[PDB]
Parts: structure tokens; sequence; C-alpha cells
RNA sequence: GGUUGCGGCCAUAUCUACCAGAAAGCACCGUUUCCCGUCCGAUCAACUGUAGUUAAGCUGGUAAGAGCCUGACCGAGUAGUGUAGUGGGUGACCAUACGCGAAACUCAGGUGCUGCAAUCU
RNA sequence: GAGAACAGAAAUCUCCAGUAGAACAAAAGGGUAAAAGCCCCCUUGAUUUUGAUUUUCAGUGUGAAUACAAACCAUGAAAGU
RNA sequence: AAGCUCGUAUCAGUUUUAUGAGGUAAAGCGAAUGAUUAGAGGUUCCGGGGUCGAAAUGACCUUGACCUAUUCUCAAACUUUAAAUAUGUAAGAAGUCCUUGUUACUUAAUUGAACGUGGACAUUUGAAUGAAGAGCUUUUAGUGGGCCAUUUUUGGUAAGC
């Protein structure tokens, strides 16, 4: 009745692209990244593109052509067990060592890693990976952040600091980490140090610990059970990024089974299409049945 | 306009529309 | 089945149609606060009618919108109003619904002559859970059509709960 | 009075198609153009800046200037008794590979491979083509396909 | 093969109504001390991944489905049109010779493919 | 379209539908949907130095416009603009 | 008119092959815009009414609207589609391939870009046909009221307009 929209409408109606559809893709943010200067005319422009779905980060190297987009090397959150981190894999300091740890790992495969070493004695403050003197002029990425929402201090911007401490020239300003003074224009490094090494939860745990057992208790029941004290927190952060320091490498899993063998369950899993000759006597039985008088 | 529109009762329109002091 | 598809409040907004700006709208902002524990808006008027005196952009009316267990407390303290009391025809196609009181005072603020006696409506906006799928940016979608609240669904619910009844029709 | 303006007489030239407006796909921009290369010339209604002035439109020339985001074409115009040389400046949008060198260039190193392979035998490769020669003599049968007789037919209304 | 992130081509990919969905993943989903934004932690921000559910999203199938795409001696060599005559006709216009050649219509078929990286009984 | 006191064909609020059927200073025609539309924040690139090119054309000028170069800038996290 | 530099070409009011661009003829309106005839089915808490009624979110008829599926006909300032004739570019030595030099440009990077060094490939060296030679420079006379014919076409009834 009222649903029901016109085969005119339907014939003249536009479509968008695809990923419009979805809602997945800014066009208009793709344009502005995408395009090279023309006079340099293959040198590929990178992404470093960061997403946060829920439980999980990824982070990515890309290029783009034709035929689709190519990746130089990616970063998973869920791996960092592999540098001994076991809880909260979405906090911002878990983004920070994201983007370390794609930071080195592209260093290292690209052969740059003993130059542009990057920060060790990191202090929450603000610089870039200023270029080495007369050497290979640092390798150069650019964020794309996606739909993301921009904002103080979002989370999104752990990977930046991430990827600049590790080394590579991210062209950034800092007004907007976590501290950034709004009112008078400052940043207080130590308080960015303190995001950096999980201040927020590692304070926060003192307030609700000493006020609510039992919440403290269904929230954060994996560091009860793994017998983690708010104040080794920053400890564990700080031996994770010296293992991302050592080894970047990326490890790949096993699998325990074959390409073959998913394929095979999945397949004969899935409900499958019907043909024509079916189709064809499923209108005819249903014309003899219902319309042949039952 | 509908036909019966704002009809009101005698006793309840005085005190809708008086309108001067 | 039945798992998670319970009905739930979203939202009840407080709505003023006073009909001029100046002091009476003014005083009509101060009313809502108290009710709200919550700052107030005003919105403007869009084009003129000279009819009911009104201009373009000359802030007519206030509204608020509130969520949660003080919305629905408070929902429950107009109803008392209403004795549980409602007509069928007042319900929205969609499951929405709502209605109107007078004398504001005959709940809550007890009298303060400096701020007058107002009558308000009350509309409430009612779903499902699992709604934020048409409001969050990133994967924008629609809601499947089974999952829809419905005029038998919502008058179902609200016989259930607070044991109310619904008039003629 | 009478009226020249730089986009006149253009209400259908310029429109952009059927059911394809928006956006632009990324294609365009992701390729490349190297100085010499032969490309032809489309307006893009969407894109205001840089187009190509009316005239330009479908013809073909030869780029000379590559810029951030424009590219440098040389025409030929035909003006009185002579052509003159223009130069114009258009962006990336309205610019497209005439794929005619394309497919030029394929025959091109085709050629030089047959030439070389028949060289390793000298056989004397025969390069240049051959417009449609006159078809050869050929025998009809007509097993199973007796042949069939028409005739004209008569006249009716038809309505 | 399924799924996710980034895509190309931009409906065979959209729309309408139903039905199913292992595992993983995605998701809805819980909380407000801190950065942060709101008339309102709805959107956006942050924290947990713990308290639950595949109901919805998503994917796939179903329809003498709308739409959309492809093809055909179906319509039609019609309409139209370049060239020619001391051709017809009072004229309006029309045949003829050498050439090119539609759309509508009808029928039949089809309803996403594919690149890079990771993960999945 | 369906609902909410006064409130009605028209005031304000809410939901559903919505390929543009609106708006974009002005005539008309193009173009535009996570915008070129509406609202908010910051600014003055409506700047400087002279060239090159397109339109009218004699390939003169004027008008208007386009693409760079060399500085100083604004904005944005950034690519860019 | 004077010549000049050269001697089969960096040519051509032409066709073919390959590849572009176009919104006229035609066509369409059960496709957008706009116009337009007719019934058919629904729909009024809602149009005007009348009939039954005290009124009813009560009933009957009527007119109109609105919606649904059909139907008859159109467009220079409408259009999904879309001709023929006209029209752009290419069909090689100023080429292609191979190796490696230069740079203050550019690249994460001897990566690229541009121009080169050196080497390889000839009359079938890259469709048709013709080429009366090809290219170049000056300088100056006359001219700047036009008219007619076929075809396309505007105002007007038309005109030897
Ligand atoms: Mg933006
Ligand atoms: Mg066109
Ligand atoms: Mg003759
Ligand atoms: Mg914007
Ligand atoms: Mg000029
Ligand atoms: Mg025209
Ligand atoms: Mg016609
Ligand atoms: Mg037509
Ligand atoms: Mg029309
Ligand atoms: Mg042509
Ligand atoms: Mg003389
Ligand atoms: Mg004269």
């Amino acid at each position: 009745q009222k649903d029901a929209k016109s085969s005119a409408y339907s014939s003249r109606f536009q479509t968008p692209f695809r990923r419009r559809r979805e809602g997945k893709t800014d066009y208009y943010q793709r344009k502005r990244l995408v395009t090279q200067h023309k006079a340099k005319y293959n040198t590929p422009k990178y992404r470093l593109v960061v997403r946060f779905t829920n439980k999980d980060i990824i982070c990515q190297i890309i290029s783009s052509t034709i035929t689709g987009d190519v990746v130089l090397a990616a970063a998973y959150s869920h791996e960092l067990p592999r540098y001994g981190i076991t809880h909260g894999l979405t906090n911002w300091a878990a983004a920070y060592a994201t983007g370390l740890l794609i930071a080195r790992r592209t260093l290292q495969k690209l052969g740059l890693d003993e130059t542009y070493k990057g920060v060790e004695e990191v202090e929450g403050e603000y610089e870039l990976t200023e270029a080495v003197e007369d050497g290979p002029r640092p390798f150069k990425v650019f964020l794309d952040i996606g739909l993301q929402r921009t904002t103080t201090g979002a989370r999104v911007f752990g990977a930046l600091k991430g990827a600049s401490d590790g080394g590579l020239y991210v062209p950034h300003s800092e007004n907007r980490f976590p501290g950034w003074d709004f009112e008078t224009e400052e940043i207080d490094p130590e308080l960015l140090r303190s995001y950096i090494f999980g201040g927020h939860v590692s304070q926060y745990m003192e307030e609700l610990a000493d006020d609510d057992e039992e919440r403290f208790s269904e929230l954060f029941k994996g560091y009860l059970a793994d017998d983690i004290d708010a104040d080794s927190l920053e400890d564990i952060y700080t031996s994770a990024h010296e293992a991302i320091r050592a080894d970047p490498a990326f490890k790949p899993t096993e699998k325990k089974f074959t390409k073959e063998q998913y394929a095979a369950e999945s397949k004969k899993y899935r409900q499958t299409k019907l043909s024509k000759e079916e189709r064809a006597a499923r209108v005819a039985a249903k014309i003899a049945a219902l319309a042949g008088q039952q | 306009a509908r036909k019966n529109r704002p009809r009101p009762s005698g006793n309840e329109g005085a005190i809708r529309d008086k309108t001067a002091g | 089945q039945n798992p998670m598809r319970d009905l739930k409040i979203e939202k009840l907004v407080l709505n003023i149609s006073v009909g001029e700006s100046g002091d009476r709208l003014t005083r009509a902002s101060k009313v809502l606060e108290q009710l709200s524990g919550q700052t107030p808006v005003q919105s403007k008027a869009r084009y003129t009618v000279r009819t009911f005196g009104i201009r373009r952009n000359e802030k007519i009316a206030v509204h608020v919108t509130v969520r949660g267990p003080k919305a629905e407390e408070i929902l429950e303290r107009g109803l008392k109003v209403k004795e549980y009391q409602l007509r069928d025809r007042n319900f929205s196609a969609t499951g929405n619904f709502g209605f109107g009181i007078d004398e504001h005072i005959d709940l809550g603020i007890k009298y303060d002559p400096s701020i007058g006696i107002f009558g308000m409506d009350f509309y409430v906006v009612m779903n499902r859970p699992g709604a934020r799928v048409t409001r969050r940016k990133r994967c924008k979608g629609t809601v499947g059509n089974s999952h829809k609240t419905t005029k038998e669904d919502t008058v179902s619910w609200f016989k259930q709960k607070y044991d109310a009844d619904v008039l003629d029709k | 009075g009478k009226s020249h303006g730089y986009r006149s007489r253009t209400r259908y030239m310029f429109q952009r198609d059927f059911r394809k407006h928006g956006a632009v796909h990324l294609s365009t921009y992701l390729k490349v153009y190297k100085v010499g290369d032969i490309v032809d010339i489309k307006a893009n209604g969407s894109i205001q800046k840089g187009m190509p002035h009316k005239f330009y439109q479908g013809k073909t020339g030869v780029v000379y200037n590559v810029t951030k985001s424009s590219v440098g074409v040389i025409i030929n115009k035909m003006v009185g008794n002579r052509y003159l040389e223009k130069r114009l400046n258009l962006r990336v949008e309205h610019i497209k590979h005439s794929k005619c060198r394309q497919e030029f260039l394929e025959r091109v190193k085709a050629n030089a491979a047959k030439r070389a392979e028949a060289k390793a035998q000298g056989v004397a490769v025969q390069l240049k083509r051959q417009p449609a020669q006159p078809r050869e003599s050929r025998i009809v049968s007509t097993e199973g396909n007796v042949p069939q007789t028409l005739a004209p037919v008569p006249y009716e209304t038809f309505i």
C-alpha cells in the first residue's frame, strides 16, 4: 500500500557506488588522499589507515592502483600477546603499541631500521622524525582515519604517535593529543606520558577498588584472575615496547587446517541456488495445485 | 473548515470567548 | 521467538507552545528546568501567519528531551494525573504516542505566582533495543521489517505494564 | 541583441549523462600521462575549473606539458586559410588516452616479433596490410538445402 | 568456500515481501573517574570484552515480483536519410536507381564479478 | 502520511516515507547529497613579483577566465585547498 | 610580378582500417516536465450538498476532488533512445628494442623524468590512389552595393519579397 515505490522511480533511481551504499568509505576523503602530483608520475602515496572495530584494532600501509589497492604491511591488535599484552586490546595505549609495531615492522622490512631509530626515552613530547643528514630522507606516510570522527584525545591519534615514535615521518600537529590545553595553547607532556602508559586505567583502578568491590570485580575480572596489580601496569607496557623494538618480524599463524578443508566445510554447509528447470516445474506445480482447484 | 469544527457548549464558551475586560 | 526484542522507552519530549516571545516565554523556560533537572531549548517560528501574531524567527516555544529512569518516573507522574486512562486514537500509527495536560502545578511546583499556570504536551518515543543501527555514522542502515514497533505492540505493552486501560476504540 | 558568451549554446553538449551524475570514479586520476601521449578531449560538466572551451570538444591532441593537477595539450585549429597551433591547459578530468595508439603499438611490437621469427628462417615476412580483397570462387551444394522459391506479395490494407 | 580491513568496475550490485544462517569475524550489546560533546554518554568521547543475544544489522535463498543487464532473420530492411534524372502529380507530396540505416514493440536468457592482506572448522 | 492542551486549512514537538521534485544574491541553462545545499569555528589568497595560455580576433587592445613559477600567508590532524 | 632553397619529398577539398566526439531527422508519453479526451475501481475522522435521520468517527444518492489500473493525442525554447550526411586523431627512421651516461628536478631508495652515449633492426620501412615538382620570402594593383538555381530553413497569405 503506502510502502510502494513506483516503477518510474525505480527506473530513474541513481545508485551510489558500493561503499557509499554500505556506508563504509568517504570518497571525498579518498579524493584528497590518493591523488598524486602529476609531475611525480608513479611514486605512490602511502596511507597509514586505522580502524577501530569492537574488541580489535587494525592498522595498515596502503598504496593504490587501478586494479585495486595493495598493502605493504599490516598490524592487528590481537597478536600483542606475542609481545606481552593480554587485556584492554582497545585502549589508547594499545593503539600506541600497534602504531609502534607497524612502524618498526615496515622499516625492518624496507631496510631502514638501522637509521631513523625513532625515540626510545619516551617523554610525551611532541616532535617529528626529522630527516637524518645526507641520508635516505625518511619514509613518509599520511593518516587515513576513515569516517571516524576527529576529536581531542581520540584513540586513533595514539596510532599516529605510535608511527611517529617508531620513526615514520607522519605530518601532523599536536593540538589534538590528550592534554592539549585549550584555553591556552600548550601540552602537558607528563599527562600525555600517563595516557601512553595507561594512566587513565592505572589511576582508575584505585578509586573503584577502594570504592566499589563488586564493580571492580565484574569488569577487570581478568586482571584479578591473572593477578595484575595496578602499579605494575606501566611495567608490562614498557617491557612490551622493548619486545617490539626487538622483533617486529610478523610471525603468521599456522591455521591448523587447510584452505581446501575450510572451503569444503563451508561449501557443504551453505545453502545453494535453484536452477531454471526446477523454477519452471515449481511454477507449473503451483498452478496445477492452487489454481488447479486444489 | 469542517461543518461543526469548534462548536462549543453555551455554558463553556462563556469562559472561552470574551476577548475584552 | 522473543529473546531480547523487549520494548523500551527512548525519550520523553516535553513541549510548550507558548504563543509569544518575551517575558511569558522566559517564565515558560523557567518552568521546565525544575521538572527536568536539565536546561531547556527554545524554538523559533519559521514563518509569519499574522493571525496568531507571529513573525519569522521570533522564538515562540520551549521543549526538552529526557531519557532513562528519570524519564520513566516523570512519565509515571504524568499518567497518575491522567489516571492511567488514554484513548486509542492518541497512539501513533508507528507505535509512538503522546498526550497533553494543563495546570503544570497539579504536579511538582506548588504555585510560585511569579511563574504562572501553564499546560504541556508530553510525547513518548518508543522502540526495541538495537536501534542505534539507524543512528550511528559508519555503516548506517535501517531496521528489519519484523523488528519495528506497531500500534498493536505498543498498546499491548501499555496494557500489560501500568495495567492501564484504553478508551472506546 | 545578439549574444556570444564563453559557454553559449552548450546546453546539451555539457549535460553529464543519464544516471551518471555525482562524483567521478578514481581511475581517471589514477591514470598517468607522459609527454608525447596522444589524448582525446571530452569535457566533464562537474568540474568547472580548467574546462576546455566548447570548440575543443571531442578533439584530439598531443600532450606537451605536465603540472601538479593539469596537462598541457597541443591542438591544430583551422582559422582562415591555414592552421594555427593552440596550447591548452586542462585538468585531468576532461582527458583520456586515445587508444588508437594503444592498439597501434600492439601492431608494431607484434610486427617486429613477426619479422624476427620469419627472419629466423628467411621467408619474406610480408608486412603490409591489405584492404578487403574481393572474395574467391567457391562451390555451393544443395544437400538437405533444396532451393526455396519466393514471389512478390499482393496488397491489403493491414489495418 | 565463509568473514574482516582496504578497494576497482559502478544496479546482473537497487527496491518490495518472505525464509535460513556452523565456526570465526562482524554486530547489537555493559559502564561514566579521566580526555571529550551534547537540551539529553541517543550521535560523538573514554573503559571493560566482563553481564547477554543472533532478535535486528550483514550474508545467502525464495518470487510466472518491479527494476536492471544481455541477445535475437520479433518488429524492419519499415521509419529516416547521402547521391540522380527533361521521373509521376496542378499541388500537397510519391514512387524509382546506387547506398547507409533507427527507436518503440515482441520473444528468450541473466540477477554481481574481481585485486591486495589477515583469519575461520 | 500518522500522532501531541488550548491549536483550527497554517504556530511547536515526534516518527515513517522521501534521486532532489528544495536551496545555492539576481534572468535562463548547466552542476551539486557524509555537498557546491543548512548550521557552527578560525581567518583575510578579494595579497606580492612580473610572465605563459584560452575566448571575441587582424590571431591587436579591452573585458573575463585557465595552468604554472618565485614569497608571504589562512585553514585542517593531514593529504590538500 | 619578382624570384629564392632544394629535386620525389614533413604532400592531397579522396577512400579504407582503427579509434573519438555530436543530440538534428526519426521515435516516446501504460518513462521525468508540460498539455490533453473517456469511461473503470477505490478513498473522505476531510469537499459541496441533498435523502433517511435530534446528532454520532450513523446509513443512501449526488457532485466534485484525491488515489489505483487502463485509454485517445502532442512539444523550437520536453525527453529515455538515437540515425544517414558532415567532423577530430593515427596508419613508423623525427620509429622500435637493448645497454648505460648526465641532473641543482623528483623518489624511502639509482626510484623516476628529460636528454643523451653505445649497439641491434631497411625496401614489404608498415593501408588505398594521385602527385602536373616540393618548400619559402617579399611587394603591389583591383575588390569590400551582388544576383540566380537545387537542397535545408526563418517572418509573412504571398510576391519576380
Ligand atoms: Mg572532511
Ligand atoms: Mg552527451
Ligand atoms: Mg544535372
Ligand atoms: Mg564538508
Ligand atoms: Mg585579448
Ligand atoms: Mg540543438
Ligand atoms: Mg519530428
Ligand atoms: Mg520516443
Ligand atoms: Mg511532456
Ligand atoms: Mg569522422
Ligand atoms: Mg593599380
Ligand atoms: Mg555590401
